[PDB]
Formats: C-alpha cells, structure tokens, sequence
C-alpha cells in the first residue's frame, strides 16, 4: 500500500497509509513550539503541553480520560522548539470515538480558570524530572546563548513564571497558532476519506514568528556535579538544503554515538582521538540540530573536572584536520552507511515513521520517500563534507557547559 | 398570579434585612464547596464581607437600615452557573460508573 | 478494514530446524531494515556460586576479540556497515542481536559464529573488564529500582541458584578464571538450546542456507550427562529490608509466586495488572483517571511512581508490584493496593474488565511496532512456550476471559498467600510481614 | 554491593515440608 | 542531541535526548 498525501484550500495537509495494520494511529503535527512564544508568554507551551486531558466543549476532562482508557488508546504530546504534536493510538475498531476526543482538545478547549491552577505546580515536577538528566539545561542554554529571539525560548518554563500563567494567555495563543494554514492532520492505519470528512467539519477554521538571529555567546553553570558536560557549536544550515546532508553525514564521520553495545567506538574519529593521552573515563559525540529557519552543529562533552580542556582540545583540533583536507573517502562512504541506516531505522516503528511523515509536511510540503533521500546521501560531495567543518571552525562560536568549571576553558582559549 | 409571591417571600425570609443575597445562605456541602472554591477573587471576597457583617448583626439582633437592604430585582444568581456545572460532572461521574 | 481481519493478514511466522539442533525461524515483512539475533537459554539460574556472574562477564568479551576478527575489527565491520549491535542477559535467557539492513544481512550472520563459537577471550581484556564490572556494581547501587528486584529475587527464591545476581558478587568476579568461562561456555551454547530469528526485509530461505552454511559446524550434542535440566524453583514468603533513612525516597516491592510461562492464566493476570496499572507523577489525568489506585495517589499525592509487572519463569513466576513514595505514606499505599486485589478476587466489575482487555491489546500490538520487538518475541517464544503464538491466538484466549475467571484466578494466586516483600530506604513506616498478610484477605 | 548480599539459611527453623529447595511450594502450602 | 519533549495521558513523560 502507498501513501496518499493531499491539501485543502485552508492549507491543511492530510496523509493516510492504510497498511491493514491492527493498531491505528494518528498524529496532528502543528507549528506551535516555544519559538512563537514572545517575551511575555514564556513557558506557555510547557503548560499547553500538559493542557491535554482538560475540559472541552464536546466533553469534559473526565469523559476524555475514561473513554480513552476503555478502548485502550493513548494521548501523547510530543513537542519541540518548532512543532507541537498531538499523537494518539488505538485499536482500529474504535477510531471514530478517539477522533472526536481529539479535535475537541484543539478546536474547542475551554481552558477554565481553576483546572489551570491545579495544573501549574505539576510543572515543578515535569521541569524537575528532566534535569535529573543534566543535558536539557546544558542544551537549552545553547539556544539561549547562541540564538536570541525565538528559538532561545526553552521548551520548559522558568520557575517564576509558574503560579502566574493566565488562561487568556492561552486563548490568544491558540487563536493565533492552532490555525488550519500551518497544521497537518496526519493519519496512519486508517483510510483517507475518513480524515477528509472530519477536517472539513471541525478544522475548517481560519500570528507569525521572528527569525533565529544567531549571535555567538557562552553560558556557564558551576553546579557542583561530579562530572562535566559541555557543548561547542557553530552556525549550521537548515533542512532541505543539500548543505544539510553534508553535516548529517559529517556527524557520523566525526562522532555518531555507540553502534556497538559497550563498544570502544573505534571508527569515530573524535572519540578515538581522545583515547590517546587520556586514560580516564569520558565520552563525546556530535551534535546536529537542523530547524526550518536555521540549525546548529558541533559536539557534546562528558569528562571529569580537570580534563575538560584536555578533551575539548582534541575535538577542536581534530575537526580542524577535517577542515584542512586531511580525510579519506571510505570514511565518508562508511559514514553514509550509518546515516542511510539511522534514517530508515528511525522510521522502522510506525511512531518514528509517523514522526517523519509530517515533520516534512510542515516545513516542506511534500513527503520524500526513503529512496529519494538515499540518493541525496549518495549525491553528497567530499568538498561539502570538508567546507562544512570550515564553516564550523571559521564560524562564530556558541558554547555552554555544566558541572565543575574550574578547569573548563572559554572559546578564546581554544 | 405568581411573581408577586416570590418577591414577597424573599422579603419575609429576612435575608435581605442583613445585606445578604440568596446564594450566601446555602447549605454547605461537598457539591457547593467545589463552587465556592471555583469563584474568582473579586466576587469571592464580595461573598465574605456580605457574611462577615450579617453575623455581627445577628449577634446584636440588629439589622441594616431599610435603604441598605437587598432588593429582589438585584438578587443576583452569581453562583448558579458554577454550581450546575458541577452536578453535571457528578451525574456524568455516576452514570459513567453504572 | 477491521481488527480480526487484520491479525489474519499478519505474516504467519515460519520455522525451520538444523541437524545439530539449532532452531531457526523468521518473519517476512516489507520493512527494508531487519534485525537478527541468537536468543538462547543461559544465565544465572544455571550458574552456581563458583561461576556466578559468568553469563554477564562473557557479554563484554564477545564483542572484544575473536579468532578470525580480533581486536576492534569486529567492532569495525558493523560501524563501517552502518548497523547497530546489541546484547542483554537475564537470569534464564540471553541474547545477542543486530539491527541491520536487508541487503547487508549475509555478512551479519557470519559474525555471530565468529562470536558465539570463536570468542578468543584474551587475558589482557579479561583483566580490564574485571575492573569495569566492579565499576557498574557501584553504579547499580544508584539504580535503586534494580536493587529491589535483586533483593526480591534473592528472598523468595532463597537457597536456589535463582537468587543469584546477573553480574555476580564482587567476590567471584575477582576470582573467576578462563576455564570457568571455557567450561561455562562449552556447555550452554549448544544448538538444541539455541535459536536464531529475524524479521523485516528478508525471506526465510535467504537465512536457512546461512545457518546451514555457518552454524552447521556447531556442537549439536554433548557428553550424555553434561546438559542438565531444571530444578523446580520453590517460592518463599519472606521480607527483606535495607533500612536507610538518609536517602530521599524508599523503593519498595511486593510479589507472590507466579504460575509460569505455559500456564494460560497469564492471559488473565496481565489483564488484572492492567486494571491496576501504573502512574508516575506526570500523567495529566490525576483524579479523573480510572484505576482507583491512580486517582487516589494523584488526589492525595501519596507517592511519586509505581508499576505492576508479571515476571514468568520456567515453572513459576513473580506477580506483584513496585512503588516509590515518601516515608510518611507507605502504609497508606499498601492498604489501597491490597484493597484492590481483594476487590478483584471478589468483586470484579465486568465494565472494569473490558478496560484491561482493551488495554492489553494495545500493549502486545504497540509493543510489536518494529522488528526488534518482534525478534525478541520470536527468540523468547522458542525457549519458553515453544511455538510462537500468532496474535489472533492471544485474542481468542482473551475473549474467553470474563469476570468469572478473574475471581477464580486471583483467588488462587493472591488470596491468603505467602507474599515476598522488599525494601530499600526510609521505611520507618513499613509494616511488619504479619500486618501485610493480615491485610491480604478481606474480612 | 547489593549483589554481594546473601540471605542466610533458616533450615534450622523451617517446616520439614519445605526444606528441599529443589521442590516447590503450593503442594503443602494448602496444608501449612 | 536535538532534544524533544513528550508528555502524555498514559505514557510516562520523558525527554527524547
């Protein structure tokens, strides 16, 4: 079976792929990430990410949470600095119910006064579980340091903002960003006319965002942890540009993450380069982030306190060698075999598949099948792979780090 | 004719002679405590002060002058939207259980 | 289309055998990716106290040297190929496997012979891992959840090999020899008690030739009295507690004897756990949830997280739960938990059954969204149940389940039984074993 | 560590019906 | 790594990378 793909006058994409699978599935990818939050309404998407299960017009916060659990589905909300998915699942015998629950979330949220009040202090837990995993305030400060206006808005909400969010400060948001011109009622395990029915009957309804003006800057977090974390990046390019596909392969050239469980990561140029001289624990890998307007590229650090400089000055020097022409072709064609795999393996699962069918539909307007991508990986140039790192090295630098920072250098000391 | 009687009963109950309204005097239960929790500040404190003086005057057995009394046309039903909202959820919570 | 039509349209798995004993199976599907592995019958339950921790220690050296691909060469032929490689042990089973593309498959299966059979186990590496192991026992002290189950399995199955850990005590790991590995290796890796499986982009006869090519030389037999069978692992009702008031939270678990793999009422019990379910401090349902154990813990904020389970071993299993809560709220949770089991053994509302039935369906299915979950279920099925089970068979078994069965099952395995209890943290409020059992039976 | 832990043997204290670790419970439990 | 948020009604809230 093949993938339908359409478009209404309202600009509302649809998709459908009746794989004759038992487990239906739906996604509604939307552009409402943290970037469209201005200075006043910070952290609102964090709240709105929890605002599922709340009251609607078509049903209550109670009926939703029980009707779903009866049929046995889900209601998950993946969200990014760009996008805001309202994914679900179910058995295909009972889609017509769960669809009705969904659009009442988006098309008719009441966002009553008091249900919010119970829902705010949940954030102090949500925000807290993440930062047990220390990456997600290292990585946030990059966007906070590097970019300025939109993409610097963390997914998560600042502390002081909690206790103070307004419901009007959602209605204004929803009526300005859940708009049929920039949505995508994706489907799966389900037929196409069914979705074409519902969208025209409920989603047949009617702001913008500024661009990520890169700056170049550094933020520091002396927070007593026993280890160090650090990231060092430079201006990448957005997706769709073939300049992207040079980075995304340059990722695996340089540091990919472990492909072998408990492996020495031999083929990684960077991790191998650290392994000489260093004789203590560490780990390190590439960081590629490619948003619609812009992106970032660099690497991410894990080391002890004293050995931050002695590790970062392996990465920076190494990538210079990758920019000074010192490179081979089989590394690339080996690296492509990784990139050509992770794309396919990511879309192995229906969910990871579903993450890609619509993420294209919002920035782009057409579904690129896997084959057409693998050509774009084959048509890559070893003068783009280089540049690439030339853009990184010559480019302005943004940086952040967390842990003990008594021996961690700035940019300029590199 | 009816409506000439509601306006009269509301004058005989006494609770216009104490600066109060109708929703003020309701028996408090779980169904109602929900609503009084759900009210906004501007109206909630306005509930408090209506009570807080009626008590002090049911202490003395005094009342307000005839001018400051409450008027039937002004007997605002400020609580009914917030209440019937609840019992909707209650019967949704019960019949869904059966 | 519909549901029952769907499971019929699913690929019916295929099976094969080899003269040595190595079962083989697979499942064709249109995924360009694939994944292949070797899901076997070997772990700590077979270890004795002298070779304890072996089944884990091997797992680090297999990918760290062979005879025909020593050093980082094996690690290089995957990365260069662009696949992932993975392994994991257990207390009974074990598994190595690959995630790779379809066309590059004939190279993958070649390696596992070079790994399973031809692991060289060089001593310079044996000493390094012997330090790495003593670095992760330090870590799993912090993986507080896994400490509990290691205590739980250690009590209810006391005296048996099954109370053993996976990585083994720190003592034996500083005493284990090449010969113990060689002797351990040379007994359990045998074709009749092994499996190969894969699915995604392949055909079953792209594969059968390849094990006929590579694995045909495997030792398909043994010295007549060398390959033991199982002991029935008994069950104890006993409590264990690692009182530690200094820590933030207290991880706790309780469970009873499980029936086993083969016993069909597991399809009943998975429903009952689904009726109870799970919660951890993030679900936006709160009070409006359905499982009473959740809405209470959201309402009263008694706990932070808890989950049920159902572990199943050869002729027994483990049924119970794990929960995490502040010290001032343990006793309150346990009353509620016990209240539900007695409620289910006695008064299981039919309307509440169809939930768990409809919950379970969206586990096994959604679990099988990919290839790697499939290839676990295959390689695990061919050593537990025997035949893999087509999912339209589970469904028929479930639709037999009504409220009459549950009241019989839970009576058999919960009511008045001799549970096993575990504790690790500020458990100043944790009630005595007697109080737990007295709270086991309503009235 | 938490693996070096071990449970002692109460076989000086148990019932006779259960001393044989190789056997199972559930056949004398109903009697116990 | 390009971290992404995820919460739910029944899936444990998480941090993809």
């Amino acid at each position: 079976q093949d993938l339908e793909f359409t478009r209404l006058p309202n600009g509302l994409v649809i998709a459908s792929l009746e794989n004759y699978a038992p487990a239906s599935r739906i996604g509604l990818f939307i552009k409402a990430g943290s970037r469209y939050e201005n200075s006043n309404n910070l952290g609102t998407s964090h709240l709105l990410r929890l605002a599922s299960s709340l009251t609607t017009k078509g049903a209550s916060s109670f009926k939703i949470t029980r009707g779903i659990e009866a049929v046995g589905g889900k209601l998950s909300v993946t969200s990014t600095r760009e996008n805001m998915a309202y994914t679900v699942e179910c058995l295909r015998d009972d889609v017509d119910i769960l669809m009705e629950f969904l659009l009442n979330v988006t098309t008719a949220p009441e966002f009553r006064r008091w249900e919010v009040a119970a829902l705010q202090p949940q954030l102090r837990i949500d925000k807290a579980v993440a930062l047990q995993n220390p990456q997600a305030h290292v990585i946030e400060n990059l966007h906070a340091a590097a970019y300025r206006n939109a993409l610097a808005n963390s997914l998560y909400c600042p502390d002081y903002r909690i206790g103070k969010v307004t419901p009007v400060e959602l209605h204004d948001y929803v009526q300005n960003h859940f708009t049929s011109a920039r949505m995508a009622l994706i489907g799966l395990g389900v037929s196409h006319p069914v979705l074409k029915q519902v969208a025209e009957q409920f989603l047949n309804i009617r702001l913008s965002g500024a661009k990520a003006k890169y700056h170049g800057g550094e933020i520091r977090e002396q927070n007593g942890d026993s280890l160090v974390h650090a990231a060092l990046v430079a201006e990448s390019a957005a997706i769709g540009s073939a300049e992207a596909n040079a980075f995304s392969v340059l990722q695996h050239v340089l540091g990919a993450g472990p492909h072998v469980k408990r492996g020495s990561n031999a083929t990684s140029s960077l991790y191998q380069a650290v392994a000489k001289g260093v004789h203590e624990p560490f780990d390190v890998s590439a960081f590629n982030a490619s948003y619609s307007d812009s992106g970032l590229f660099g690497f991410y650090t894990i080391s002890q306190a004293a050995s931050a400089g002695d590790v970062i000055k392996a990465a920076y020097n190494q990538v210079k060698t990758i920019a000074q022409g010192n490179l081979s072709n089989p590394d690339v064609q080996a690296a492509k075999n990784k990139l050509k795999a992770g794309y396919l393996m990511s879309v192995e699962s229906s969910e990871g598949f579903l993450d890609e069918v619509g993420s294209q539909a919002l920035a782009a307007g057409s579904y690129t099948p896997p084959s057409t991508v693998l050509q774009q990986i084959d048509a890559v140039a070893d003068a783009d792979v280089i540049n690439a790192a030339k853009k990184f090295v010559s480019g302005r630098k943004s940086m952040a780090a967390s842990g003990n920072l008594g021996h961690t250098p700035f940019i300029d000391e590199l | 004719w009816l409506e000439g009687i509601r306006k009269w009963y509301y004058n005989a109950a006494g609770f216009n002679k104490l600066g109060l309204m109708r929703d003020d005097t309701i028996h408090e239960n779980d169904d109602v405590k929900e609503a009084i929790r759900r009210l906004p500040e501007n109206l909630y404190d306005d509930r408090v002060f209506r009570i807080k003086r009626a008590l002090d005057l049911s202490m003395r057995q005094q009342i307000l002058p005839k001018e400051q009394w409450t008027k039937y046309e002004e007997d605002k039903s400020y609580l009914e939207p917030y209440l019937k909202e609840v019992i909707r959820e209650r019967k949704e919570r019960e019949e869904w259980a059966k | 289309a519909t549901y029952a039509q769907a499971l019929q349209s699913v690929p019916e798995t295929q099976v094969s055998q080899l003269d040595n004993g190595l079962r083989v199976a697979s499942e064709q599907s249109s995924q360009p990716t694939c994944t292949v592995g070797v899901w076997i019958d070997a772990g700590s339950r077979y270890e004795s106290e002298k070779n304890n921790g072996a089944g884990y220690f091997v797992e680090h050296l297999a990918f760290k040297g062979t005879k025909n691909r020593p050093g980082n060469a094996l690690e290089k032929e995957v990365e260069s190929m662009g696949a992932h490689l993975n392994a994991y042990s257990t207390r009974e089973h074990t598994a190595y496997y690959i995630k790779a593309l379809s066309k590059d498959l004939p190279k993958a299966v070649e390696l596992l012979a070079d790994i399973v059979q031809n692991c060289s186990l060089e001593d310079s590496q044996i000493e390094k891992e012997r330090d790495v192991i003593l670095q992760e026992l330090q870590e799993n002290d912090t993986s507080m959840r896994d400490v509990v189950f290691n205590y739980l399995h250690a009590t209810a199955f006391q005296g048996t090999p099954l109370a053993q850990s996976v990585e083994g005590p720190s003592e034996n790991v500083r005493k284990l020899s090449r010969a113990d590995l060689t002797e351990y290796l040379s007994r359990h890796y045998k074709a009749p008690r092994m499996v190969l499986a894969a699915a995604g982009g392949l055909e079953h006869r792209q594969l059968l030739d390849l094990a006929q090519k590579h694995f045909s030389g495997l030792s398909g037999t043994y010295d007549e009295d060398a390959v033991p069978t199982l002991s029935p692992c008994r069950f104890t009702g006993s409590q264990i507690c690692h009182r530690e008031d200094g820590l933030p939270l207290a991880h706790v678990a309780i469970a009873v004897e499980g029936p086993g793999w083969a016993h069909p009422d597991n399809v009943a019990l998975q429903v009952a756990n689904a009726i109870i379910g799970h919660y951890d401090c993030t679900y936006g349902g709160g009070a409006h949830l359905s499982s009473p154990l959740a809405s209470i813990a959201a309402t009263n904020k008694l706990c932070q997280s808890f989950q049920t389970f159902n572990i199943c071993y050869a002729d027994t299993g483990l049924l119970g739960a794990h929960f995490v809560c502040d010290h001032m709220s343990i006793d309150d949770m346990m009353f509620v938990l016990q209240g539900q089991w007695m409620r289910l053994c006695t008064s299981a509302t039919e309307s509440e059954v169809l939930r768990g039935k409809n919950l379970l369906r969206n586990a096994l299915v959604s679990h099988l969204d990919g290839t790697t979950p499939v290839c676990e279920d295959i390689g695990r099925s061919l050593l537990t149940y025997g035949r893999r089970i087509p999912l339209a068979e589970w469904e028929s078994r479930i639709a037999e389940v009504d409220a009459r069965v549950v009241r019989e099952v839970c009576s058999k395995y919960f009511y008045d039984q001799c549970p096993a209890v575990a504790g690790f943290g500020p458990i100043e409020q944790l009630p005595d074993y007697n109080r737990i059992r007295s709270g086991m039976f309503w009235l | 560590s938490h693996t070096d832990i071990k449970v002692p043997d109460f076989s000086d204290y148990r019932r006779p019906e259960v001393l044989d670790s190789t056997k199972s419970s559930k056949e004398s439990s109903e009697a116990r | 790594r390009p971290v992404v948020a995820s919460v739910s009604l029944n899936v444990p809230a998480s941090v993809r990378y």
